[PDB]
């Protein structure tokens, strides 16, 4: 099990609270802590951050788009 | 009020004793037997001090901790504190690899008191895990251990024969057959009684061949104490099972077998009293 | 001159303690014992739910309260 | 020990209560110390409270793995 | 690079932490540990993102962080 | 000290509360360092034993340790 | 540790807990596990007055000054 | 270690995953980890309503802590293997 194949690619992230993100995955640590670039709200298409760190406690699913 | 003050006086006078003497135990045990059902409330804190003294360094105090369990057991069953009975039993099981033979003997004695009284199914370790821990203890030499063990092993032969598999009972029948070299008597006597308990369990013919192979041996106690056991295996499992195996063994040309087969026949005709006619 | 939390809890042994969970619920009783993980033994606990507060139950004997859910310990209730 | 007395009823019918008014009834195939379970021939009952009223839903599966962290209780139905 | 390394080298930069309860903490990072516990100086905490308390120093437990917005400067810094 | 308790009440009648409020009353056959509990002749009640009996298990009940709030004697 | 609690001894601290509790007290003691000893402890839920309290570090979420 | 072993023998087998937040995903199990994290290839929708906001996405990583259910077929699992393995496992 590894998010290795996703590095530097665009990804969909579904949070546990059912929230949705779109971003470039640049780093990942062990807990599914993500380092993300150009993050957006999938539903909202609203730009969230140029660079962001997202805790794995929040993640439910990460998809390779 | 005196019933409460008397027991506080004894516990104290019990727990400062220095010299080893019977008087405290018989005394504290002649009180319990009299008032037994009335003892229930006083029985909680007493058992706490037994469990406290079985952790104590000086080996005398671990004798008297275990010596006073063997007295309270027949009180406790009346009380019904079976969980404690299973609490004492486990604690006596985890201590059963002690060094001091004087102390290890008396722990087995308390184990023997708990076992007889309690429901066979209930015992915690339980029995099928206990008995294989004893078989290496029969080889402990000394005596207090040999005696108190042989009485514990024979207890299981009566009460729960079906637990250890029969190859385990045969491991004991050899360890006993070597053990009746002992100089003591009560050992030799209890060792012979537990062949009856094993012969009832597993079968006579597996056991006899172990015994009759031992009549070749020179030393006299061994030939007489096998000749008794063949008498005991005869009574318990029936003489028709034993007798043609003994009448065959009589043919062997060595003389010591031929007396040992005649002496075995003496014993077996006084143990089956009236039968004998057949 | 450092004050250690566990030493504070050690001192409150044999005294009245309030134990407040991370939820509303609380346990007030006599502090019998506690471990390194802050599991707690109470004697004759009053179990409460907090806001009108309804007293859930009155324990008799000894309760082991899992330290997993304990947020606060108050010495002498 | 309680985790060993669970092996006792492997291949035997089991009832599992889960977080969120879920119930599972199945034959016990596999389990670990995390409480993680595998049940065969299972039915899952869900109690939902919608429009102020109580309904219970159902879901059948021939083989199901259950993340052990939601597991609250394990017995026989 | 790993999230943690990224944090460890953002030391002295400004960042915005969103907690599990909705509180937002804007501050300058002063320290990070292996469990992502933070200490920040020049802090402003908000009850929610809608927005305002000014604090000199704040400690945040890492298990309580939903995300940490970094300064766009991050990649080169 | 907590361990001494765990072995002190085995075979006694206990109430085991979970996070949810549900309470289980039974005889405690077994316990583990993870707080996992085994009970026999167990009933479930919500918050107080005096409240409505929700279930009576003739069989043995395994309560998960991560979920237990207390195990207490009566 | 990343936060030096020594500089906070005998000062008033604000401690947010897991499950949404607030606690302001005077810092008397601490451990490596973040267990605290507060004095004049006020727990905000609006106001409740405990005295000398021990706060569990495992549930501690945030810690600022007061 | 046991359930990791279980999930390894399921590689190349279609499974349905139900996450705690009421999301359902059908897919081919491409990979498994020690915490039972899953990588699913060729993603598809089992339920109309429960299914989340995807589309082109055909390959996903699912965090094991977030799963409630993994739905299988009785032929994907040897029961007696599972039983004897559970019996073997020690929990202390």
């Amino acid at each position: 099990a590894t998010l290795k194949d996703y590095l530097n690619k665009r990804v969909v992230i579904i949070k546990v609270d059912g929230e949705c993100l779109i971003a470039s995955l640049n780093g990942f640590d062990k807990n599914t802590n993500l380092f993300i670039t150009n993050v957006f709200n999938r539903i909202s298409k609203e730009f969230i951050c140029k660079a962001q760190l997202l805790r794995g406690s929040e993640i439910a699913l990460v998809g390779l788009i | 009020r005196l019933e409460t003050r008397l027991i506080d006086a004894l516990l104290i006078a019990f727990q400062e004793q220095t010299n080893s003497d019977s008087i405290i135990f018989k005394g504290f045990g002649a009180v319990t037997v009299s008032l037994d059902i009335r003892m229930k409330p006083f029985l909680a804190p007493i058992v706490s001090t037994i469990l406290n003294h079985l952790k104590h360094k000086t080996p005398l105090v671990r004798q008297h901790a275990a010596d006073l369990c063997a007295i309270l057991i027949p009180v406790i069953k009346n009380c019904h504190e079976f969980e404690m009975l299973n609490k004492l039993n486990i604690i006596l099981y985890e201590s059963l690899g002690e060094v001091y033979p004087e102390v290890l003997g008396s722990i087995i004695n308390a184990m023997y008191c708990i076992t007889s009284v309690m429901d066979l199914d209930k015992l915690q370790p339980p029995i099928n895990q206990i008995l294989p821990t004893l078989t290496p203890i029969l080889r402990n030499k000394h005596r207090k251990v040999e005696v108190n063990t042989i009485k514990f092993v024979g207890l299981i032969g009566k009460l729960a024969p079906t637990y250890a598999p029969p190859k385990e009972w045969m491991r004991i029948c050899f360890e006993l057959l070597e053990l009746l070299k002992s100089t003591n008597k009560e050992i030799r006597r209890s060792a012979n009684a537990t062949f009856g308990f094993i012969a009832e369990a597993i079968g006579p013919h597996d056991v006899l061949v172990a015994l009759l192979n031992n009549l070749k041996v020179q030393e006299r106690q061994l030939r007489v104490c096998t000749a008794v056991a063949i008498g005991i295996v005869a009574k318990v499992c029936g003489p028709y099972n034993v007798l043609p195996v003994i009448m065959n063994e009589y043919t062997t040309p060595e003389t010591n077998v031929q007396n040992g087969v005649l002496k075995a026949m003496s014993f077996m005709f006084e143990y089956i009293g009236n039968m004998s006619k057949d | 001159p450092e004050i250690l939390p566990l030493e504070v809890i050690d001192k409150t042994i044999n005294q009245k303690v309030l134990i407040v969970l991370q939820s509303n619920r609380e346990f007030e009783g006599t502090l019998v014992g506690f471990d390194d993980f802050v599991n707690v033994i109470l004697e004759d606990a009053v179990e409460w739910l907090i806001d009108r507060n309804e007293k859930v139950m009155q324990h008799h004997g000894r309760m082991l309260l899992s330290g997993n859910n304990i947020a606060i310990l108050v010495p002498g209730g | 020990t309680p985790l060993d007395l669970l092996k006792l009823n492997l291949d035997e019918r089991v009832y599992i209560k889960l977080r969120g008014a879920r119930t599972l009834v199945g034959t016990l195939q596999a389990f670990d110390s995390h409480c993680n379970i595998v049940l065969s021939d299972a039915v899952e009952t869900i109690y939902q409270l919608n429009n102020e009223e109580l309904s219970e839903s159902e879901r059948r599966c021939e083989m199901v793995f259950i993340r052990g962290d939601t597991v609250t209780l394990i017995s026989t139905p | 690079m790993l999230p943690l390394y990224l944090l460890t080298n953002a030391k002295g930069q400004q960042m915005q932490i969103e907690l599990k309860n909705g509180e937002i903490i804007q501050g300058i990072l002063t320290n990070v540990d292996n469990w992502m516990n933070l200490t920040l100086s020049n802090v402003t905490e908000y009850s929610e993102e809608s927005a305002a308390v000014k604090l000199n120093e704040i400690y945040i437990r890492g298990t309580f962080i939903k995300f940490i917005k970094l300064q766009d400067n991050i990649i080169d810094k | 000290v907590t361990t001494e308790f765990l072995s002190d009440i085995i075979g006694k009648t206990v109430n085991v509360k979970l996070a949810s409020g549900l309470l289980y009353s039974g005889r405690l056959e077994s316990i583990d360092g993870f707080m996992n509990v085994a009970l026999s002749s167990a009933t479930e009640h919500y918050e107080s034993n005096n409240n409505k009996l929700l279930n009576k298990f003739n069989s043995d009940v395994f309560l998960r340790g991560t979920q237990v709030m207390y195990i207490s004697e009566q | 540790a990343i936060l030096d609690l020594a500089k906070y001894k005998d000062s008033k601290i604000r401690v947010k807990l897991m499950g949404g509790k607030l606690v302001i007290g005077v810092l008397k003691g601490y451990d490596q596990l973040m267990n605290l000893v507060l004095d004049d402890t006020v727990e905000y839920m609006n106001a409740r007055k405990l005295g000398l309290t021990v706060i569990r570090g495992t549930i501690l979420v945030s810690l600022s000054s007061a | 270690m046991l359930f990791f072993s279980f999930f390894k023998t399921l590689v190349d087998q279609e499974v349905v995953v139900e996450l705690k937040n009421d999301i359902e995903i059908k897919g081919t199990l491409q990979s498994v980890d020690q915490f039972l994290n899953l990588k699913l290839d060729n993603i598809s929708c089992t339920d109309e309503k429960k299914y989340p906001h995807l589309g082109s996405v055909r390959n996903i990583f699912i965090r094991g802590s977030t799963v409630r259910y993994v739905y299988l077929n009785k032929n994907m699992v040897d029961t007696n293997l599972l039983q004897d393995a559970t019996r073997r496992e020690v929990m202390t």
